[PDB]
């Protein structure tokens, strides 16, 4: 537990997690790309919405 | 037949319609862009199909 180490009044905005990815991962593999996921079939070309 | 309809019941007396014995295509509904709010709980919108 790290309640008194990281937890900051207001919350920690520096800790991120990947909720969306195009395909499943491989063991010991890291992904840092911030490309906008094409959730819909409509291509966004890097435009959020 | 139920959602093109022009009548929507009141919230406190809402209309419930059962759906069974057919094939459901959710992906085509999700791809179409005429709705302004979509969210799911317990399942992701891309997998219903």
């Amino acid at each position: 537990n790290s309640n008194n180490l990281d937890s900051k009044v207001g919350g920690n905005y520096n800790y991120l997690y990947r909720l969306f990815r195009k395909s499943n991962l491989k063991p010991f593999e890291r992904d840092i790309s911030t490309e906008i996921y094409q959730a819909g079939s409509t291509p966004c070309n890097g435009v959020e919405g | 037949e139920v959602f093109n309809a022009t009548r929507f019941a009141s919230v406190y007396a809402w209309n419930r319609k059962r759906i069974s014995n057919c094939v459901a295509d959710y992906s085509v509904l999700y791809n179409s862009a005429s709705f302004s709010t979509f969210k799911c709980y317990g399942v992701s919108p891309t997998k219903l199909n």
